[PDB]
C-alpha cells in the first residue's frame, strides 16, 4: 500500500467493499434450508407443493426457518449432466403414490409403475453426489389405497409377498420395500411418512426431519460425530 | 444523471454555511464525490473528496479544519459544512462524481454550480489565450513539476473544457483516452512532464477555457487554462 | 521457616536409576506430544480456508506447545541436583507452566460452550473469537502473575532451591480463588454445555418418534448411534476431570501442608503429578482431533 | 410419418460426402509448421524474464 | 418398407464416407512428428489466487485484453477480476443461481450468463448509471443452457440438442442449428468467427457454418459424452475432451482424427480443454483435481498443475498467451504462468 497510486488505492477500497457485500450475501444465503423435490409422474407432488421453464423454485417459511423447494419435474434432459448442481442440498423430498398397483405406464402397459419409481429411488439414493443427503419419503394418496386394496390384491405387483390383505399390514411392507434400497445405512437416513390428500401435518414433519438433519450435520462438522 | 446544488448566497464573514448536492439518475452509493471550486479568477481548485463508502476523506491543505464533507446514501445527498468563511472563499462550488476501477473515467460528470460570495505538483500551462479562426488545428501545452507517469504505466493527466456559462466536462483522462460523447476531433498525447492537446478541426463549439489536471496524488492541482 | 522445595531430590535410596527413568519418560512425552500437536496444528491450518469455521481449538494446540517447551528445564534439573540453574528462570518457568495450564482449561471450556451454542442454536462473529482469545490470555496472565514474583532462591551440606514465599493470609486467598475460578467454573461450563447437547439430541430423537418415521430394524441404528455419541461426550467429560484433578488436589495439599506441618507432601511424590499433567498435553490432540 | 426425418438425414449425409479431403500428411505438416513458426511467441512454452512477466 | 430402404441407403452412404475418410490417411501425426525436439518438462507456479466465491465455480472467460476475467458461481454471482492486482471490478447478482456458463464480449462491453433456467441473460457493464443491468434476456431454449459465445450476435447451445444464433438487438433466434441427437455440452468459436463447432453427449462434434446455418461436417470417435471443445489457434483443428479420459485432435481439412492423448494412470473424464498461444501445448482439466498439460504436436505429457483441492471445472489461456486461469469446485481461481 506504499507504491500504490491514488486511483489504485480507490480501486482496492472498491474491491474491499465488494468483498464485504459478497460476504454479507453469502451469510444471508447460508441460513436458509434447500430441499430438492423429486418424484415420478402424477406421484402427488402437486398436492405436496400445495400443502406447504427449467427449475421451479418455491419459498416457504415455518417458525423462524426459511425453505427453498427446488422442483425439477419440468426439465426433461440427461439427469447425470446437471444433477451434481444440487449436491449440498439439505434434504431430498421423494414423493411416491401408493395407488400404483392397477396403474401402468402409458408408453408401456406391460411394465408396472411401482417398479418404475423404485428404479428412480435406487438411482437417486445410491448416487455418488448424495452419499450424505437425507431423504424424506412421502407416500401420498393413502385414501385411495385403503379402497383399492380391498378389490385388487397387492400380490399382482409382488409375487413374493405373503401376508394379510389390509392397509395397516401392506403399508409396512411397502415402506420396508422402499427403505431396503438404501445401501448406505450409516450415512443416510430415510424419514418415511404416510400422508393423505387432506392432511395438514406434512410441513411439521418436514420441519422435524430437517431439524434432525441439521443437528446431525452440526454434530458431524464439530467433530463429535 | 443529474446533480443539483443549493445552499449558496451572500454570507457575512466569520459565519458558516452548508452546501447540499442532490443526485438524481445514478447509483450514488457507489460513486466517490469531489467538491471543486472556482474563484472569479477562472482557476479551478480542488477542495474536498469523500470516498464511495465514506471510508476515506481528503481535503486540500488550505481548507483543512474548516470544511467538513459528508455523504448520505439513502436520500442521495452530499453536504459541505463550511465554518469561518474567509474573504478568499468567494467562488462557484461544483460537485463532481467519480468512480475508480480498472478502465473508468473518474471525472466524467460535473455538477452545475453554487455561487458563494462573502463580504504539491504545480501545473504550468502554455498561455492564457490562443486566437485561432475556425477550421485549423489548435495545440495546447501543459507541463508539471515532476513526472506523472507511474510505475504501473498510467500517467494521471486529465484535460477538461469549460464553455462560457457552463460547467466543465471531461475531455481526456490519462492523457490518451477520450471521454464518452466527446467527438474524436480532440486528442491528447505527450510524455513525462510535457503534454499536448490537439484539435484537428476547430468549430464554434470548442470556444472556452481548457484545464489540465493531475491525479497522481492528493491534493489535485489544476492548470491556469488557456482561452480559445 | 522450613519451606517446601518443588524440583529437588536427595536421591539417597537408589543411585541414578530414578534420574534415568524420569528422564526417559519425560523425553518420550516430549517427543510424542511435540509430533502429535504439530501435526494436528498443521492439519488445522490446512483446513482453515476450507472449513471456514470458528474452530477455536488451535488455541489449545498452541497452548500445549508451551508445556512441551517448558519441559526441558524441568528435565535438566531432574538430571542435575541442587537446582544448578540461574535465579532468573525460577521466576519464569512455573509462571509459563501455570499460564499454559490455565489457558488450556479455559480453551476447553470455550470449545465446549461454542459447540453447545452451535448445535442448540441451529446453523441453517469472527472478530469476537479473536477478542475472546485475547481476553482469556489476559485473564490467565493476571491470574498467574503472583507465581512469577514470589519465587525465591534459598539454600536449604546446603542445597539451593527455588520456592515460593507468601505472607497464612494471602496464600489461601489466592489458592481458593484460583481453584474456584479456573477449575469449578470451567467444569460447570463444560458439564452444562455437554448436558444440553445430549438433551437436545435426545429430544429431537424422541420427537421424531411421535410422528412415526422409524420402521423396524431402523430404531436399532438410531439406538446404536445415540450411544456412540454419548460415549464420546462422556469421555470428553471425564478426561477434563481426571487430568486436571491431580494438580488441583496437590495444590490443596500444599496449602494444607503449612497448617498440618506433617510429611504429607514428599519431594518424590511431586513431579509425578507434574508428569501426569504434561501427559495431558499429548492426550489433547487425540481427543479434539477425531478425524 | 418418420419418412421425412429419414429423408432429411439421408440428404444431410449425402451433402457431407461431397467434401474433398487433403492427405493427413499435408495437415500434419501444416500443424508442425504453425507450431514452429510461432515458437518464439509462446510465453508458456519458453518462460519470459521477470521484467517481461506481468504476473510477477 | 420405405423406411428400411432409406435406412440401408444411409448405412451404405456412411460406409462410403468412412471409406473416403480412410483412403486419405497415410501416416499418423505421431509418425511425422517423431524427429522434432521434445518440449520436455514444463513447470508453472501459481502466480495469483483469486478468492471470493462462496460456492462451486462453473464458468470462467478471459477478456480480450488478457487482463480482466469473469467467473460464474452457484452462489448466484458473476464476478469480474483485475487479475493483476487481484481486485474485483464488478459483482453481478443473478436472478437464477443455477448458472453453468458465462461469456465475455470481445469488445469488453457485455457479459453473458446462462444455466438451468433456460435463459441467457446479457448484462451491460459500461452504462452511465454506474451499475450493471440486464440489457436483454434471451429465451426459447427448452433445455439447460450449456455454453454461450459472443460473435450484437451471440451463439448458444442448450440441453435440448439444438444450438441457436441470436440477435441481441431484437431478441429472437436468427438461426437454429439442429442435428444433434444428444445434449450439446460445449461450443467453440473459430478465430475468424465464421465456422463454429459444438460437441454433444452423442459422442459427436459437428461443425456449423454461421452464415448458412448448415452442418458442414461431423466428427466421431469418442466412446462417451463430450464435455469440452476448442480450436487450434489457426482454426484448422479440434480439441475434444470426453468422459473416457481421452483427448482427441480432429482435423477440419482431412475430416479425420490425428492424435489421442490418454494415459493409464488417468481414469476420470476431462472437464475443460484449451491450447497455448502457439498451439504447441494442450491443457486439460480433469476430474482428479488436477490439470494436465500435454505436448500437443507430439503425444507425450509435459506437466501437471495439481494445486487444486477439487474437480477442475473451467480453464482458459489468455489471448497474449502469458498466463492460464483455472477454476474449480473448491471456489478458488488460480492464475498460473
Ligand atoms: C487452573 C490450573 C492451571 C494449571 C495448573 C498447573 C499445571 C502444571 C504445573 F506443573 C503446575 C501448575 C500450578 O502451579 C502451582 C500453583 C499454585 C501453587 C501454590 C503453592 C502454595 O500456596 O504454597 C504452586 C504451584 C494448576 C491449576
Amino acid at each position: 500500500g506504499c507504491t500504490l497510486s491514488a486511483e489504485d488505492k480507490a480501486a482496492v477500497e472498491r474491491s474491499k467493499m465488494i468483498d464485504r457485500n459478497l460476504r454479507e450475501d453469502g451469510e444471508k444465503a447460508a441460513r436458509e434450508v434447500k430441499l430438492l423435490l423429486l418424484g415420478a409422474g402424477e406421484s402427488g407432488k402437486s398436492t405436496i407443493v400445495k400443502q406447504m421453464t427449467g427449475i421451479v423454485e418455491t419459498h416457504f417459511t415455518f417458525k423462524d426457518l426459511h425453505f427453498k423447494m427446488f422442483d425439477v419435474g419440468g426439465q426433461r434432459s440427461e439427469r447425470k449432466k446437471w444433477i451434481h448442481c444440487f449436491e449440498g442440498v439439505t434434504a431430498i423430498i421423494f414423493c411416491v403414490a401408493l395407488s400404483d398397483y392397477d396403474l401402468v405406464l402409458a408408453e408401456d402397459e406391460e411394465m408396472n409403475r411401482m417398479h418404475e419409481s423404485m428404479k428412480l429411488f435406487d438411482s437417486i439414493c445410491n448416487n455418488k453426489w448424495f452419499t450424505d443427503t437425507s431423504i424424506i419419503l412421502f407416500l401420498n394418496k393413502k385414501d385411495l389405497f385403503e379402497e383399492k386394496i380391498k378389490k385388487s390384491p397387492l400380490t399382482i405387483c409382488y409375487p413374493e409377498y405373503a401376508g394379510s390383505n389390509t392397509y395397516e399390514e401392506a403399508a409396512a411392507y411397502i415402506q420396508c420395500q422402499f427403505e431396503d434400497l438404501n445401501k448406505r445405512k450409516d450415512t443416510k437416513e430415510i424419514y418415511t411418512h404416510f400422508t393423505c390428500a387432506t392432511d395438514t401435518k406434512n410441513v411439521q414433519f418436514v420441519f422435524d426431519a430437517v431439524t434432525d438433519v441439521i443437528i446431525k450435520n452440526n454434530l458431524k462438522d464439530c467433530g463429535l460425530f | 444523471v443529474q446533480l443539483v446544488e443549493s445552499g449558496g448566497g451572500l454570507v457575512q464573514p466569520g459565519g458558516s454555511r452548508k452546501l447540499s448536492c442532490s443526485a438524481s439518475g445514478f447509483a450514488f452509493s457507489s460513486f466517490g464525490m469531489h467538491w471543486v471550486r472556482q474563484a472569479p479568477e477562472k482557476g479551478l481548485e480542488w477542495v474536498a473528496y469523500i470516498s464511495s463508502g465514506s471510508g476515506t476523506i481528503y481535503y486540500a491543505d488550505t481548507v483543512k479544519g474548516r470544511f467538513t464533507i459528508s455523504r448520505d446514501d439513502p436520500k442521495n445527498t452530499l453536504f459541505l459544512q463550511m465554518t469561518s468563511l474567509r474573504s478568499e472563499d468567494t467562488a462557484m462550488y461544483y460537485c463532481v462524481r467519480s468512480i475508480y476501477y480498472y478502465g473508468s473515467s473518474p471525472f466524467d460528470f460535473w455538477g452545475q454550480g453554487t455561487t458563494l460570495t462573502v463580504s504539491d505538483i504545480v501545473m504550468t500551462q502554455a498561455t492564457s489565450s490562443v486566437p485561432v479562426t475556425p477550421g485549423e488545428s489548435v495545440s495546447i501545452s501543459c507541463r508539471s513539476s515532476k513526472s506523472l507517469l507511474h510505475s504501473n504505466g498510467n500517467t494521471y493527466l486529465y484535460w477538461f473544457l469549460q464553455r462560457p456559462g457552463q460547467s466543465p466536462q471531461l475531455l481526456i483522462y490519462r492523457m490518451s483516452n477520450l471521454a464518452s460523447g466527446v467527438p474524436d476531433r480532440f486528442s491528447g498525447s505527450g510524455s513525462g512532464t510535457a503534454f499536448t492537446l490537439t484539435i484537428s478541426r476547430l468549430e464554434a463549439e470548442d470556444v472556452g477555457v481548457y484545464y489540465c489536471m493531475q491525479h497522481l496524488e492528493y491534493p489535485l492541482t489544476f492548470g491556469a487554462g488557456t482561452k480559445l | 521457616r522450613t519451606r517446601f522445595p518443588f524440583f529437588s531430590d536427595v536421591k539417597g535410596d537408589h543411585r541414578l536409576v530414578l534420574a534415568a527413568v524420569e528422564t526417559t519418560v519425560l523425553v518420550l512425552i516430549f517427543a510424542v506430544s511435540l509430533l502429535g500437536n504439530v501435526c494436528a496444528l498443521v492439519l488445522v491450518a490446512r483446513r482453515r480456508r476450507r472449513g471456514a469455521t470458528a474452530c477455536l481449538v488451535l488455541n489449545l494446540f498452541c497452548a500445549d506447545l508451551l508445556f512441551i517447551s517448558a519441559i526441558p528445564l524441568v528435565l535438566a534439573v531432574r538430571w542435575t541436583e541442587a537446582w544448578l540453574l540461574g535465579p532468573v528462570a525460577c521466576h519464569l518457568l512455573f509462571y509459563v507452566m501455570t499460564l499454559s495450564g490455565s489457558v488450556t482449561i479455559l480453551t476447553l471450556a470455550a470449545v465446549s460452550l461454542e459447540r453447545m451454542v452451535c448445535i442448540v442454536h441451529l446453523q441453517r462473529g469472527r472478530r469476537a473469537r479473536a477478542v475472546l482469545l485475547a481476553l482469556i490470555w489476559g485473564y490467565s496472565a493476571v491470574a498467574a502473575l503472583p507465581l512469577c514474583v514470589f519465587f525465591r532462591v534459598v539454600p536449604q551440606q546446603e542445597i539451593s532451591i527455588c520456592t515460593l514465599i507468601w505472607p497464612i493470609p494471602g496464600e489461601i486467598s489466592w489458592d481458593v480463588s484460583f481453584v474456584t475460578l479456573n477449575f469449578l467454573v470451567p467444569g460447570l461450563v463444560i458439564v452444562i454445555s455437554y448436558s444440553k447437547i445430549l438433551q437436545i439430541t435426545k429430544a429431537s430423537r424422541k420427537r421424531l418418534t411421535v410422528s412415526l418415521a422409524y420402521s423396524e430394524s431402523h430404531q436399532i441404528r438410531v439406538s446404536q448411534q445415540d450411544f456412540r455419541l454419548f460415549r464420546t461426550l462422556f469421555l470428553l467429560m471425564v478426561s477434563f476431570f481426571i487430568m486436571w484433578s491431580p494438580i488441583i488436589i496437590t495444590i490443596l495439599l500444599i496449602l494444607i501442608q503449612n497448617f498440618k506441618q506433617d510429611l504429607v507432601i514428599w519431594p518424590s511424590l511431586f513431579f509425578w503429578v507434574v508428569a501426569f499433567t504434561f501427559a495431558n498435553s499429548a492426550l489433547n490432540p487425540i481427543l479434539y482431533n477425531m478425524t | 410419418a418418420s419418412i421425412a426425418q429419414a429423408r432429411k438425414l439421408v440428404e444431410q449425409l449425402k451433402m457431407e460426402a461431397n467434401i474433398d479431403r487433403i492427405k493427413v500428411s499435408k495437415a500434419a505438416a501444416d500443424l508442425m509448421a504453425y507450431c514452429e513458426a510461432h515458437a518464439k511467441e509462446d510465453p508458456l512454452l519458453t518462460p519470459v524474464p521477470a521484467s517481461e512477466n506481468p504476473f510477477r | 418398407s420405405e423406411l428400411d430402404q432409406l435406412r440401408q441407403e444411409a448405412e451404405q452412404l456412411k460406409n462410403q464416407i468412412r471409406d473416403a475418410r480412410k483412403a486419405c490417411a497415410d501416416a499418423t501425426l505421431s509418425q511425422i512428428t517423431n524427429n522434432i525436439d521434445p518440449v520436455g518438462r514444463i513447470q508453472m507456479r501459481t502466480r495469483r489466487t483469486l478468492r471470493g466465491h462462496l460456492a462451486k465455480i462453473y464458468a470462467m472467460h478471459w477478456g480480450t485484453d488478457s487482463r480482466l476475467l469473469v467467473s460464474a458461481s452457484q452462489d448466484g454471482k458473476l464476478i469480474i477480476w483485475d487479475s493483476y492486482t487481484t481486485n474485483k471490478v464488478h459483482a453481478i447478482p443473478l436472478r437464477s443461481s443455477w448458472v453453468m456458463t458465462c461469456a465475455y464480449a470481445p469488445s469488453g462491453n457485455y457479459v453473458a450468463c446462462g444455466g438451468l433456467d433456460n435463459i441467457c441473460s446479457i448484462y451491460n457493464l459500461k452504462t452511465r448509471e454506474g451499475n450493471v443491468r440486464v440489457s436483454r434476456e434471451l429465451a426459447g431454449h427448452t433445455g439447460y443452457l450449456s455454453c454461450c459465445r459472443f460473435l450484437n450476435q451471440i451463439v448458444t447451445s442448450s440441453g435440448d440438442t439444438t444450438c441457436a444464433l441470436w440477435d441481441i438487438e431484437t431478441g429472437q433466434q436468427t438461426t437454429t442449428f439442429t442435428g444433434h441427437t444428444g445434449d450439446v455440452m460445449s461450443l467453440s468459436l473459430a478465430p475468424d468467427t465464421r465456422l463454429f463447432v459444438s460437441g454433444a453427449c452423442d459422442a459427436s462434434a459437428k461443425l456449423w457454418d454461421v452464415r448458412e446455418g448448415m452442418c458442414r461436417q461431423t466428427f466421431t470417435g469418442h466412446e462417451s459424452d463430450i464435455n469440452a471443445i476448442c480450436f487450434f489457434p489457426n482454426g484448422n483443428a479440434f480439441a475434444t475432451g470426453s468422459d473416457d479420459a481421452t483427448c482427441r485432435l480432429f482435423d477440419l481439412r482431412a475430416d479425420q482424427e490425428l492424435m489421442t492423448y490418454s494415459h493409464d494412470n488417468i481414469i476420470c473424464g476431462i472437464t475443460s480443454v484449451s491450447f497455448s498461444k502457439s498451439g504447441r501445448l494442450l491443457l486439460a482439466g480433469y476430474d482428479d483435481f488436477n490439470c494436465n498439460v500435454w505436448d500437443a504436436l507430439k503425444a507425450d505429457r509435459a506437466g501437471v498443475l495439481a494445486g487444486h483441492d477439487n474437480r477442475v471445472s473451467c480453464l482458459g489461456v489468455t489471448d497474449d498467451g502469458m498466463a492460464v486461469a483455472t477454476g474449480s469446485w473448491d471456489s478458488f481461481l488460480k492464475i498460473w504462468n
